[PDB]
């Protein structure tokens, strides 16, 4: 692959579909859900200055968990790429087209949703609210 | 002191990484 | 490889022959000089370039030349 | 004066610093009995220094304001004794030896073995010829328009680039 | 074929409008720049001393800058009229 | 070839680690590469001049941003006096809390100090704002966006421009002359007049207003008119606080001399109408050569004619055309030359002549600008006669230049290098028994004995100037000479005003301390142009070898035959000139900088004296201001300043490691890796790897390549460190 | 933004020369080309 | 390094004078445990802190130790 | 045997051997005297017990207290 092949296509598209389910559950979330000391920073006597900002201003457990969550589904993948099962799809090398049709789709809306931010001076998840 | 104008100004900057990926191709 | 050159002031006295410490120059039959032999370099791949050659040729200027040329593993000298 | 300088006679910093020069001396003085050599060699050396600075001050030399000697090499006569007079006197004794030495190699170069007397010094030849260099620039004069100074352009090897 | 040999180089290193001119004239012509450049020069100086004429660089005048760029001029045109001598004209 | 090196089927083979570190060192080397010819050539150089050029651009388009988005610019602008100016923020996850606080010191961050003036020099320009400084980043990241498609465009076959095109001398030059230094000239003195100037006086002219509010009360009328003496008239006043309109003139073209008595830096409209004046001088003179119109010359002409009847010069100038348009490395030479002439008479004139709005204030910043150059300028020329060398090698025909002025030069090649040879050998001799007797006199009690020469000459120029302080009366300093009666009215009471206020660097106070610094700054010149000139002379051949050109320009040695020859090709002497460089600009660096220190400190006596003898300088320079420095970091704390701490040592390391390469030989390590290569193969299950290819000691020009990188970039980083943070950490 | 130099630093220093070291190497030692 | 190491400890560690109650004064003051573990702490303590003296030197008896000290850096 | 001989003779005819031997607490060691030619005579230190030499540090002195010796005859 490594380009613009089909391959590259359906990949894209599982991650496209797959972030749009992720950006959804946080909607829910962060928009009146259960996250819990949602706004404060984490310690810099505890993590240090990796956690930092700028200074000794720290992220706060907002954008920690929801950073730390999309390394849980980075890692699991990293696995697939490196040992692959003998079954599986290849990198590097209901059933269909489906994937190919909703995964244009979802590649189609991530690019129109940073449309609709950089013009309306309005962060991502309050499109989504406005889309429900 | 705009977050907008940041972003603009690193669109430009991989417009700019494209052609010199692009220029050095072509010098070798 | 590495480039031998032999010149015509090249008297044949043989002592490059018997300074190389390779094998890559031999003595000719020649009807040019006293001695009627020349100095001839039939094996420069062999010759590792660390000119004995040339600190044993006794004209001025020399006879024999050695010429820096692409390395192999045997001029490199590598016993690996 | 020149540069805003002034004699040396005339500084207030160059008196100051004659002043110190023997208080030093003094103070270390002090430590000794009278006829001892300790303090007999200090006596002497503030003499000496004291005959230092007296002979600046009549010198005719230049002083700044850091209170120290300076030199004019500019050409004026009236400094001569500062560059001119030694400049001469050094010429003199210069040119002496170059001419010396270079009469030593000519003559023995005529010769069986020229280098055994490069290393080996034919001393009656060489003190002879060391006291004719007492008036070279009447013979290094002869030699350069006789044609025996400098040789012709077709005796000299040259580098195969000219 | 502007290389030349002996004393005095060939006519055509003058130029065009040179070559063809004799020598007296371009003497004449070379003396005549030589005394505007002098006069023009004495008088942006007077004018430079003069008072109220000095005032704001009042006393730079078009004409005298144009003596003082012909005193270069003044130059090659005697070295013109040299030149010119020796190849016979 | 097929391997990494494409364009060399000889290095490619190599099955050595050697093929690696060659494909690298030799990628540049155009001329060498297989299967090239000359128009080839020609275009990949012009298409490696674009991606050049966008670099540059690419450069200043970030420092534009990162002072515009993290700086304090718009805080300077209102007090330049006081605040500290701010060259990015630092995020680093290896700072400790303390690192942190220490840094951030005035700030609300961690924070990088800029030292190289890109502030001063855009306050003078106009900028006042954050918006204005990221406007003109963007702009110049789309002019480099355009220099990279155009290094792309024309290498496309139907825009590759021809051989003939390429060598177009009197066309070339005709454009650069008038137009890339005359019209570039005449612009900037537009935007001067249009912006500069204005908001010096308070009036802000943006790309809003630009078209509607004349710079000048009159509007062109008088220059149309010929009176060209209005804008000249009403100039700005004694008492004109800077920025504002309290005091302000309407003059734009003016020639008062001398600085500003506010910021202490030459005037805009001084400098207007000096890069007008130079605008007409170089639209005039690019109307020389003839280019398909018939009038102008032609180069060629001129050369050939130019051989004086006496004889002396030989043949003249005859066949230097063909050798100059058919050789790129002397092209390459003549120009680095000129640069490394003028990017030193930037560093001489920047710091007496300061052009810049509060420039010598900021203590910290001169000397990084003044050594920057120097340094700078060592390498240009240094590159100048390294580029000379190789013209001979493998450009210079003999037949063609037969009798020419540049023949001549080798057929007394033995002249020039023992002549050079004696003088080097008169001022080492001399300068270094000097020093030596005023530290023995010094040592035993006795300075009223040391021998300290004024230096007359230096001081007769000063005074013809204008300096009324060496009681000289000579030309500008007496009153009664036609040559300062023409001077008064024009411009010369600026100039005096400004020549003789102590508190400058317009002709700074030199005493037999400066006479002695500089000759050793003479002895330092003469021995480095020695060996470049030594080496560029017998680059085609020696008694000891006269058949050098055969080699090339580079290669190792000619063996240990008839004595040995270690060192002897013409890249040698540029290895061995660059110790020379490095020393020559380390004298110069560290006496500018002492100088300076004793000035702003105070007491200049303190170098008046000390600098006689070499101790004074060991001690009242070197150790006397390295305190601040080496306090960086300690076990009570840190500061700051720790950077350089930190650097100061790592400098040291550098250079001391490139003592190995230097002194250590190849044969050495070659025997030393045949037992790593033995036990890496014995040892099991480390025989599961292996190399694809096989290791071996550098070579021996390669050896010297890198401990000479090791020796420069090491003397460097430790001198950088020093002067910075000695002038920063005692501001004064 | 002002949260921008906590992401590209990482990515500038650690992981485009980890990149730019193992595309080097692939071409350095790789024989047709 | 060995009599670096040897002219640093024993100035530390060692070397001094007393006066009563055994009030040990050492040459260096102590600072060897907490100035020779980085190099920054060997290059300002040692050499540059005891070089005092023989760049202090002229004028006094001790000027020759000035003199061949620049003598063996030349 | 030479050098041996010397350092002796200087230790009996240009040191302060006896000044030393009666209070070697005070008295600083010395057994080289330089003389006075260019301003060089500052180089004999004030040592002590009416002398003045440069300061050796062989350990001379107390090699011979060591073996007893208490005379320049000896
Ligand atoms: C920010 C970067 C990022 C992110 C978020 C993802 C996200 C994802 N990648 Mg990935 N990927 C990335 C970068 C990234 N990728 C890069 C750079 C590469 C290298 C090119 C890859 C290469 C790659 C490959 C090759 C693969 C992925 C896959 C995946 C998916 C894994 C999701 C999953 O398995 O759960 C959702 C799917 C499920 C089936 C859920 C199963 C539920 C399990 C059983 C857990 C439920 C248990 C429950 C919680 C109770 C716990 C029980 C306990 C208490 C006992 C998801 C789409 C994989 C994929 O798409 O297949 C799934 C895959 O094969 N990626
Ligand atoms: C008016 C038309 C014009 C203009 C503006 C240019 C402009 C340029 N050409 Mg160009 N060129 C032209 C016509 C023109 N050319 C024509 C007609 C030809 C064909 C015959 C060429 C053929 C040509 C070639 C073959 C090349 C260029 C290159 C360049 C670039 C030079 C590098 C640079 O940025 O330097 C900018 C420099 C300055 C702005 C000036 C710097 C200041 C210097 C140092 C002057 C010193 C000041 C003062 C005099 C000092 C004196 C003081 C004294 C006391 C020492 C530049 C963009 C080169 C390039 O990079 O290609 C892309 C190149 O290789 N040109
Ligand atoms: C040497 C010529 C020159 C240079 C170097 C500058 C440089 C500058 N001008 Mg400027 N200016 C000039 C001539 C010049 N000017 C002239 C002749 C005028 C008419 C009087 C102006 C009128 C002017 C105004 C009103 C302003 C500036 C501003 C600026 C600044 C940023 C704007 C900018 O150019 O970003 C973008 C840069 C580019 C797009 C690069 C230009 C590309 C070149 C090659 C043009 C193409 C060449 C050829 C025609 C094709 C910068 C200091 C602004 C400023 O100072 O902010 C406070 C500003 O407001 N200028
Ligand atoms: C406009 C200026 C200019 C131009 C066009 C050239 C162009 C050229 N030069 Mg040249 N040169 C220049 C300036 C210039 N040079 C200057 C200023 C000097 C003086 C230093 C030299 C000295 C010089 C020599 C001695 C030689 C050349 C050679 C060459 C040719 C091949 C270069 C090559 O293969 O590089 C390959 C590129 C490299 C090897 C990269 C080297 C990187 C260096 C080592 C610095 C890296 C260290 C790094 C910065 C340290 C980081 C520190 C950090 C840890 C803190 C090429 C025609 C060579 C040749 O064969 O000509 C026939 C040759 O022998 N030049
Ligand atoms: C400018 C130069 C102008 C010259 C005109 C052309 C000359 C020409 O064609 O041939 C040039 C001729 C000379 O002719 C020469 O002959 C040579 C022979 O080999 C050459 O071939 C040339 O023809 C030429 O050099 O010039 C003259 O003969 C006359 C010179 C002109 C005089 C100008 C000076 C005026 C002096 C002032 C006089 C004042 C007197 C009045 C006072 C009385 C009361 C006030
Ligand atoms: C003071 C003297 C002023 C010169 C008077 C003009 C002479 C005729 C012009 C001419 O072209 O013929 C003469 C030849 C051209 O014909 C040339 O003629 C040559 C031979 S011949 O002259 O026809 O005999 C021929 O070789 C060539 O191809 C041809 O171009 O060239 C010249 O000698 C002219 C000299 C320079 C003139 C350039 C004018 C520049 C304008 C200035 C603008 C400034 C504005 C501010
Ligand atoms: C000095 C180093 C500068 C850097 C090197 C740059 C090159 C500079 C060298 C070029 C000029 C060479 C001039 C000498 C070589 C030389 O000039 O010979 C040649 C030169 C002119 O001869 P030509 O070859 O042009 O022949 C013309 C004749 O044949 C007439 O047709 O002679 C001159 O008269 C020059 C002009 C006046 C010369 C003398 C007058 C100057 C007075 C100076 C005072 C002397 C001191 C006296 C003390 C008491
Ligand atoms: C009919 C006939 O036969 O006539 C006869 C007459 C006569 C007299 C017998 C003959 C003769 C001999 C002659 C004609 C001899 C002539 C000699 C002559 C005319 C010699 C000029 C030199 C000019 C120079 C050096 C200019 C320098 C100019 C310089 C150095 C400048 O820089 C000028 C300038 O710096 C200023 C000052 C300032 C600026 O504003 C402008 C610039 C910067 C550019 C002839 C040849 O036989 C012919
Ligand atoms: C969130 C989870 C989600 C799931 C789980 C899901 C599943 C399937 N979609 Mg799907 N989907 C969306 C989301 C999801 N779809 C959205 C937001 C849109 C509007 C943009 C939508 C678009 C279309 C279109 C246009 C088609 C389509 C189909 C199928 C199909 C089985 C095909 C088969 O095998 O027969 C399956 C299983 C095709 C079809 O129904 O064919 C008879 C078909 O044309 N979809
Ligand atoms: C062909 C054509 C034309 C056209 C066209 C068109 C329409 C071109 C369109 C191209 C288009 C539409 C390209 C989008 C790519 C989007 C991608 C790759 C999304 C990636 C998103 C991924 C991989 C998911 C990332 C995340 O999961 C991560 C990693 C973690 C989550 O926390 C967050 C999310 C879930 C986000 C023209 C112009 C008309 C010309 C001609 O006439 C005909
Ligand atoms: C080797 C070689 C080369 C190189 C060379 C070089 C590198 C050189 C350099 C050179 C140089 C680097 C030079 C410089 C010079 C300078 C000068 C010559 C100056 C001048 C000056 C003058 C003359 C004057 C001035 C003045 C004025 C103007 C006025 C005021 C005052 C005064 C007087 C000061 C080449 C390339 C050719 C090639 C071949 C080989
Ligand atoms: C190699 C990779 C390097 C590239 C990294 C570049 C990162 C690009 C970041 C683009 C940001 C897109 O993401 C979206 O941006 C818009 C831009 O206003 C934000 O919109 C923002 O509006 C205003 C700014 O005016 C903020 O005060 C607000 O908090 C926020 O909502 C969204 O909250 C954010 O979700
Ligand atoms: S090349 Fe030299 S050594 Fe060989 S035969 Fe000729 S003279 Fe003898």
């Amino acid at each position: 692959g490594w380009g613009p092949s089909v391959h590259a296509e359906k990949w894209n598209g599982r991650h496209a579909m797959f972030g749009w389910f992720f950006i959804c559950c946080t909607a829910y979330a962060k928009g009146h859900g259960l996250i819990p000391d949602m706004d404060v920073p984490l310690n810099l006597k505890e993590w240090g200055t990796l956690a930092t900002i700028t200074g000794k201003g720290t992220i706060t457990n907002g954008r920690a968990v929801i950073l730390l969550a999309n390394a849980h589904f980075f890692a699991i993948s990293l696995m697939a790429t490196i040992c692959p099962l003998p079954f599986g799809d290849s990198l590097l090398l209901l059933t269909e087209e489906a994937e190919m049709i909703n995964g244009r789709l979802a590649m189609l809306g991530l690019i129109s949703l940073i449309f609709a931010t950089a013009i309306e001076q309005k962060p991502m998840l309050d499109i989504v609210n406005e889309w429900t | 002191i705009t977050d907008n104008q940041v972003f603009v100004a690193l669109i430009m900057a991989l417009v700019c990484g494209y052609l010199a990926v692009k220029l050095a191709k072509q010098l070798a | 490889s590495h480039s031998v050159k032999i010149y015509d002031t090249c008297i044949g006295c043989t002592q490059c022959v018997r300074a190389c410490p390779t094998d890559v120059l031999e003595m000719i039959p020649w009807g040019g000089c006293k001695a009627k032999q020349i100095a001839s370099a039939p094996r420069t791949e062999d010759c590792v370039g660390c000119k004995r050659c040339e600190s044993a040729c006794p004209t001025d200027f020399l006879s024999v030349r050695v010429y820096l040329w692409h390395e192999t593993t045997r001029s490199m000298g590598l016993a690996y | 004066d020149i540069s805003g300088l002034t004699p040396c006679k005339e500084s207030k910093q160059f008196a100051k610093r004659e002043k110190q020069a023997l208080k030093k001396l003094q103070a270390s003085l002090k430590l000794y009995a009278d006829d001892s050599a300790p303090a007999l060699a200090i006596k002497a050396t503030m003499e000496k220094t004291k005959k230092r600075f007296d002979n600046y001050g009549k010198y005719g030399l230049l002083c700044g304001s850091d209170g120290l000697p300076h030199l004019i090499v500019s050409g004026d006569q009236r400094h001569w004794g500062e560059f001119i007079t030694p400049g001469i006197l050094f010429l003199y004794i210069a040119g002496w030896i170059g001419w010396v030495g270079r009469s030593y190699l000519i003559a023995i170069r005529d010769e069986k073995k020229p280098t055994q007397k490069e290393i080996i010094i034919d001393v009656p030849l060489a003190s002879r010829l060391l006291f004719r260099g007492f008036s070279w620039p009447v013979a290094a004069y002869r030699e350069l328009l006789n044609g025996e100074l400098v040789d012709a352009a077709a005796a000299a090897a040259a580098a195969a680039a000219a | 074929d502007m290389t030349w040999e002996g004393e005095y180089p060939p006519s055509k290193v003058l130029g065009p409008i040179m070559s063809k001119m004799p020598s007296g004239l371009l003497g004449l012509i070379s003396i005549a720049c030589a005394a505007v450049c002098v006069y023009s020069i004495a008088q942006s100086g007077v004018l430079q001393q003069q008072p109220g004429a000095y005032e704001n660089g009042s006393w730079v005048k078009w004409y005298y800058v144009l003596g003082s760029f012909g005193g270069p001029l003044a130059w090659g045109t005697h070295v013109a009229s040299w030149i010119q001598r020796k190849n016979g004209m | 070839a097929t391997k990494f090196p494409k364009f060399s089927q000889a290095l490619a083979q190599d099955p050595a680690t050697r093929r690696i570190w060659y494909g690298i060192a030799t990628a540049h080397d155009l001329e060498a590469h297989d299967g090239m010819t000359e128009e080839n050539l020609y275009q990949k150089i012009f298409a490696s001049h674009f991606g050049h050029l966008a670099i540059i651009f690419l450069w200043t388009a970030g420092n534009l941003f990162h002072v515009a988005w993290q700086g304090n610019f718009e805080q300077w602008v209102a007090k330049p006096l006081k605040t500290k100016p701010i060259a990015h923020s630092i995020w680093d996850p290896h700072f400790g809390e303390s690192a942190l606080k220490a840094f951030s010191k005035g700030n609300t961050y961690p924070v990088n100090i800029a030292f190289s003036g890109v502030y001063q020099w855009w306050y003078t320009i106009g900028f006042r704002t954050n918006q204005e400084l990221y406007a003109g980043s963007i702009g110049l990241l789309i002019l480099s966006c355009v220099l990279l498609f155009a290094g792309w465009l024309h290498l496309q076959p139907k825009f590759r421009p021809s051989l003939s095109w390429f060598k177009n001398n009197e066309s070339r030059l005709n454009h650069h002359l008038s137009g890339l230094l005359g019209v570039s000239s005449l612009a900037w003195t537009g935007h001067l007049v249009h912006v500069a100037l204005p908001a010096s006086r308070g009036v802000h002219i943006g790309w809003d207003n630009f078209l509607t509010t004349p710079p000048h009360p009159a509007g062109l009328k008088p220059f149309f008119t010929g009176n060209w003496t209005v804008y000249a008239e009403n100039p700005d006043s004694a008492t004109h606080v800077y920025g504002t309109s309290e005091g302000a003139g309407t003059a734009i073209l003016t020639f008062l001399g001398g600085f500003h008595p506010q910021t202490q830096s030459l005037w805009l409209s001084d400098i207007a109408h000096h890069q007008l004046a130079i605008a007409v001088i170089f639209i005039v003179a690019g109307h020389m050569y003839r280019t398909n119109f018939g009038i102008g010359h032609n180069m060629k002409e001129i050369l050939d004619a130019h051989r004086p009847p006496g004889g002396r010069l030989g043949a003249g100038h005859v066949g230097l055309f063909e050798t100059i348009t058919n050789s790129l490395h002397m092209q390459l030479g003549l120009a680095l030359a000129a640069l490394g002439v003028a990017t030193s008479l930037t560093a001489q004139h920047m710091y007496a002549l300061t052009p810049y709005a509060y420039l010598s204030k900021d203590f910290t910043t001169e000397a990084a600008l003044y050594t920057h150059h120097q340094y700078i300028a060592g390498f240009l020329m240094v590159g100048a006669f390294a580029h000379g060398a190789i013209f001979f090698v493998r450009d210079y025909d003999p037949e063609l230049n037969k009798n020419n002025v540049l023949a001549r030069m080798l057929e007394h090649k033995e002249a020039i290098i023992s002549h050079l040879s004696w003088a080097s050998l008169f001022l080492g001799f001399h300068t270094l028994g000097l020093y030596i007797h005023n530290d023995t006199v010094v040592a035993f009690g006795q300075p009223e004995k040391q021998i300290l020469f004024e230096p007359i000459f230096a001081e007769y120029i000063q005074a013809a100037s204008g300096k009324a302080v060496y009681e000289f009366n000579v030309l500008l300093s007496s009153s009664s000479s036609p040559a300062t009666v023409a001077g008064n009215q024009v411009w010369l009471p600026g100039w005096l005003e400004a020549i003789n206020n102590n508190k400058n660097d317009l002709f700074l106070k030199i005493g037999p301390g400066d006479f002695l610094v500089h000759h050793a700054i003479a002895l330092g010149l003469h021995v480095t142009a020695l060996i470049l000139v030594k080496g560029a002379l017998d680059a085609r051949g020696s008694k000891l070898m006269p058949d050098k050109k055969d080699f090339g320009y580079s290669f190792p040695c000619d063996g240990p035959g008839r004595g040995g020859t270690c060192d002897i090709s013409a890249w040698d002497a540029f290895y061995l000139a660059m110790f020379w460089m490095l020393n020559t600009i380390g004298w110069v660096t560290f006496y500018w900088h002492w100088k300076h220190m004793t000035i702003w400190g105070g007491n200049p006596g303190q170098f008046d004296e000390s600098s006689n003898y070499i101790m004074g300088w060991l001690r009242d320079y070197l150790w006397l201001n390295s305190s601040p420095l080496i306090n960086g970091y300690n076990p009570f704390g840190m500061n700051n300043l720790s950077v350089w701490a930190w650097m100061f040592l790592f400098g040291h390391l550098i250079w001391a490691t490139g003592f190995m390469f230097l002194i250590s030989w190849r044969g050495y390590w070659q025997e030393l890796i045949e037992t790593l290569v033995w036990a890496h193969e014995r040892t099991p299950l480390a025989n599961l790897i292996r190399w694809r290819d096989k290791p071996v000691a550098l070579s021996i020009v390669q050896a010297r390549l890198v401990g000479l990188v090791h020796f420069s970039v090491g003397y460097i980083l430790t001198y950088a460190a020093f002067l910075i943070a000695s002038t920063s950490g005692k501001f004064g | 933004m002002i949260n921008l130099p906590s992401l590209f630093v990482p990515l500038v220093g650690l992981l485009f020369p980890a990149v730019a070291m193992a595309s080097l190497f692939l071409h350095v030692e790789k024989r047709l080309l | 390094v060995v009599i670096f190491h040897f002219s640093w400890k024993m100035q530390s560690d060692v070397w001094g004078t007393v006066t009563a109650d055994g009030s040990i004064s050492h040459i260096t003051g102590g600072n060897f445990a907490q100035s020779s573990i980085t190099i920054n702490g060997w290059l300002r303590d040692f050499l540059w802190s005891q070089a005092s003296q023989v760049i202090q030197s002229y004028g006094s008896a001790s000027s020759a130790y000035g003199l061949i000290f620049l003598g063996a850096h030349f | 045997f030479l050098w041996i001989s010397g350092m002796h003779f200087h230790g009996a005819y240009f040191s302060n051997y006896s000044a030393w031997l009666s209070d070697p607490i005070k008295i600083k060691q010395s057994s080289q005297v330089v003389w006075p030619i260019v301003g060089q005579e500052i180089l004999n230190a004030d040592v002590g017990g009416n002398f003045q030499g440069v300061q050796t540090t062989s350990g001379w002195f107390q090699m011979w207290r060591a073996e007893g010796i208490t005379s320049e005859v000896e």
